[PDB]
């Protein structure tokens, strides 16, 4: 089928220039179909930023029309958008599409951070209990992720066996960074005798930790 | 600009309910308006075009009719797996989308089930100390966490942050995460987090003292 | 008409 998968900055300053890249897999963007550049703020909000027309002409927002240039690349079969001059208003996560019908079929999309701000990989701290051997035939136990910039993180238990009884919280921004934590369940049975790891990921600083979750003394 | 406006900006629903939402165009729009869905850390999803047209895959309990400016959309039957955001888009003029209907769903009440955690030795040494503490599975999203270090109500420093609905079982999960410096942790007592839901007539207290190993 | 103008050289508001 058809398969769009965007790429490219993660984070940038202002006043400079974005660019992402949209490659397509499975159907040539030069053989019938609009190819669009959707953005989706924080929260609620879509904006269908412009596209690149199959015969190669453009179409784009009456209001980002001084701002952005959307060009391809029809032997590698990827179309790029580029923003220039991005004020702090413009991050969002940005996609691309395939528009005949309505908008089809969407990319993963890829988010964008705009800010004055640096990389700063994260600080994961491993959240045991203290109080015996637990407390029922039930057992929580967690992991704070503090410190890092930007979004965002991704943060699995025991490489994915944990599946169930998980529970990951948004992050809020502590001054010029964020803090993440998740909460896992699992029984009073398995849990000093199997072992049980947290594990994150901070993309964008290329940082890969393996915190495990030590019983506090006692 | 051709402006479109989603009615209900959320709405609770049980299963097997008729919900309908609504959008609006401000300018004769045609037939060309289309509904996606938007699930939680998902790209959308296209649902009808064509004002009235149905996609691929997409069950039949989602119908939609509309022309010119006033458009809907129906669920015979909520189900749980419909939690999501709901957007509406023209495609005539310049592509503009509505403001999205988030729909959520209602379950039955139920009492979060709190935890707090003493913050780890590790980052003691590294200068900082966080005391968390989770609130998982509960119902209704409405919930009051007040921290408590020693007796006294502390409001600063505090982070809280929730998650979307379901889970497969349409709950909810907060987490409240006070922030202090190492000696301000280490001349003070007890830490008491303080839940108070209306599953509860007094509220629902976990507690640890800075002195017990 | 399957929602195509925006697209081909059709549709875009006025003014």
């Amino acid at each position: 089928q058809v398969a769009l998968q965007e790429s490219g900055p993660g984070l940038v300053k202002p006043s400079q220039s974005l660019s992402l890249t949209c490659t397509v897999t499975g159907y040539s963007i030069t053989s019938d179909y609009a190819w669009n550049w959707i953005r989706q703020f924080p929260g609620n909000k879509l904006e269908w930023m412009g596209y690149i027309r199959n015969g190669g002409s453009t179409t784009y927002n009456p209001s980002l029309a001084s701002r952005i240039s959307i060009t391809r690349d029809t032997s590698k079969n990827q179309f790029f958008l580029q923003l220039n001059s991005v004020t702090t208003e413009d991050t969002a996560t940005y996609y691309c599409a395939r528009g005949g019908t309505g908008f089809t079929y969407w990319g993963a999309g890829t988010l964008v951070t705009v800010s004055a701000a640096a990389t700063t990989p994260p600080s994961v701290y491993p959240l045991a209990p203290g109080s015996a051997a637990a407390a029922a035939a039930m057992v929580t136990l967690g992991c704070l992720v503090k410190g890092y910039f930007p979004e965002p993180v991704t943060v699995t238990w025991n490489s994915g066996s944990l599946s169930s009884g998980v529970h990951t919280f948004p992050a809020v921004l502590q001054s010029a960074l964020y803090t993440l934590s998740s909460s896992v369940t699992v029984p009073s049975s398995p849990r000093p005798s199997a072992t049980v790891t947290c594990n994150v990921a901070h993309p964008a600083s290329s940082t890969k930790v393996d915190k495990k979750i030590v019983p506090r003394d006692c | 600009d051709i402006v479109l406006t989603q009615s209900p900006k959320s709405m609770s629903m049980s299963v097997g309910e008729r919900v309908t939402l609504s959008c609006k165009a401000s300018e004769n729009v045609g037939t060309y308006v289309s509904w996606y869905q938007q699930k939680p850390e998902q790209s959308p999803k296209l649902l009808i075009y064509g004002a009235s047209n149905r996609y691929t895959g997409v069950p039949d309990r989602f119908t939609g009719s509309g022309s010119a400016t006033d458009f809907t959309l129906k669920i015979s039957s909520v189900q749980a797996e419909d939690l999501a955001d709901y957007h509406c888009g023209q495609t005539y003029s310049y592509p503009t989308f509505g403001g999205g209907t988030k729909l959520a769903i209602k379950r039955a009440d139920a009492a979060p089930t709190v935890s707090i955690f003493p913050p780890s030795s590790e980052q003691l040494t590294a200068g900082g100390a966080s005391v968390v503490c989770f609130l998982n599975n509960f119902y209704p999203k409405d919930i009051n966490v007040k921290w408590k270090i020693d007796g006294s109500e502390r409001q600063n420093g505090v982070a809280n942050s929730w998650t979307a609905q379901d889970s497969a079982d349409s709950t909810y999960s907060m987490s409240s995460t006070l922030t202090l410096t190492k000696d301000e942790y280490e001349r003070h007592n007890s830490y008491t987090c303080e839940a108070t839901h209306k599953t509860s007539t007094s509220p629902i207290v976990k507690s640890f003292n800075r002195n017990e190993c | 008409h399957q929602l195509d103008p925006a697209f081909g050289a059709n549709s875009t508001n006025p003014d």
